[PDB]
């Protein structure tokens, strides 16, 4: 009946620094289909965040792409916010260029 | 070259208290989406996610739209119907999954039908490989067995797969030839990541590769590295291609002892890079 | 392409 996210915080383009690109958060194999996921740069949520449309995979479990434009620097702290009912408290994952 | 598959996804779900239920509908064509039908929007309407697609008259969007403006009507009795079978109230939130469509040989002529049903992310029921008989999961999917065996429906419903559905995924393939019997091959790479002052990760990239399909794997002096290897789920980069890292925990300095080994359709050869100092 | 479906 019920599965708990997982989540990837990426970008589309190996990050370099100053130069724009795009910051990605893939929460997946979630069940059901209502879930919250904030992009966040220094811990406030960036304005134009946009998702995929709502997929699922063979096994029923959804997933959803959230993405948003973003200059990658080296003091700023870019995380993805996932809130699932299947959590105890909202999960905080960042951003790291080496993965 | 030419195993492909025009695939739908459904998802119906209810709202109770705040809202009438949310139809969202995907279409797949391999790993490409090119349509999305959403009944929670401004009159709702079926729209192209793909460049090859618009080329359609609004003949298609038109008729598109209004089937999926009736299975919208259709999920929305389904979750109603399914309160009765699971005697369940009006006050959860239950949920409705569907994944019809067909594969396809290179010769392009039917392969094998799909035809399935999840409440709550549990089978409920699904045409089998014969297009002509049924799998329910449960007692109650059972009522829908029966109710669907004394319809014919596995017969409406192997009709669409062997004619409709194979005739239009001739049509999308042909109408976007480059854009989906295409498979380019990825952007790899191995990176170093000093984790002490002792031992380090090594790091191995496929970037902007389609399709989806790709086997990383890390071998050490030419062994399975398989229960010592991290792997990423294969994600979406945004643009039509996809990413996939696999990473492995080193010594120092025995860093060339160890190989990336990257497969996909795209390659011509199997790749083997190491790290490149 | 779509498909018109049953109920259940």
């Amino acid at each position: 009946i019920q599965r708990t996210p997982k989540i990837q915080v990426y970008s589309r383009h190996p990050a370099e620094n100053g130069k724009s690109n795009f910051l990605n958060c893939y929460v997946s194999g979630f069940h059901p289909s209502d879930i919250e996921v904030d992009l966040l740069k220094n811990g406030e949520r960036i304005e134009k965040v946009e998702h995929s449309d709502l997929s699922f995979s063979k096994d029923w479990s959804f997933y959803l792409l959230y993405y948003t434009e973003f200059t990658p620097t080296e003091k700023d702290e870019y995380a993805c916010r996932v809130n699932h009912v299947t959590l105890s408290q909202p999960k905080i994952v960042k951003w790291d260029r080496d993965m | 070259m030419g195993s492909h598959s025009m695939r739908y996804f459904y998802t119906a779900m209810s709202r109770p208290g705040r809202g009438e239920p949310r139809f969202i509908a995907v279409g797949y064509v391999d790993d490409t989406q090119f349509v999305r039908f959403d009944s929670d929007a401004a009159s709702p309407r079926t729209e192209p996610r793909a460049p090859w697609i618009e080329q359609e008259g609004p003949e298609y969007w038109d008729r598109e739209t209004q089937i999926s403006k009736t299975n919208t009507q259709t999920y929305r009795e389904n979750l109603r119907i399914a309160l009765r079978y699971y005697n369940q109230s009006e006050a959860g939130s239950h949920t409705w999954q569907t994944m019809y469509g067909c594969d396809v040989g290179p010769d392009g002529r039917l392969l094998r039908g799909h035809n399935q049903y999840a409440y709550d992310g549990k089978d409920y029921i699904a045409l089998n490989e014969d297009l002509s008989s049924w799998t329910a999961a449960d007692t109650a999917a059972q009522i829908t067995q029966r109710k669907w065996e004394a319809a014919r429906e596995a017969e409406q419903l192997r009709a669409y797969l062997e004619g409709l559905c194979v005739e239009w995924l001739r049509r999308h393939l042909e109408n976007g030839k480059e854009t989906l019997q295409r498979a380019d091959p990825p952007k790899t790479h191995v990176t170093h990541h000093p984790v002490s002052d002792h031992e380090a990760t090594l790091r191995c990239w496929a970037l902007g590769f389609y399709p989806a399909e790709i086997t990383l794997t890390w071998q050490r002096d030419g062994e399975d590295q398989t229960q010592d290897t991290e792997l990423v789920e294969t994600r979406p980069a945004g643009d039509r291609t996809f990413q996939k890292w696999a990473a492995v925990v080193v010594p120092s300095g025995e860093e060339q002892r160890y190989t990336c080994h990257v497969q996909h359709e795209g390659l011509p050869k199997p790749l083997t890079l190491r790290w490149e100092p | 392409t779509a498909f018109t479906i049953p109920s259940i």
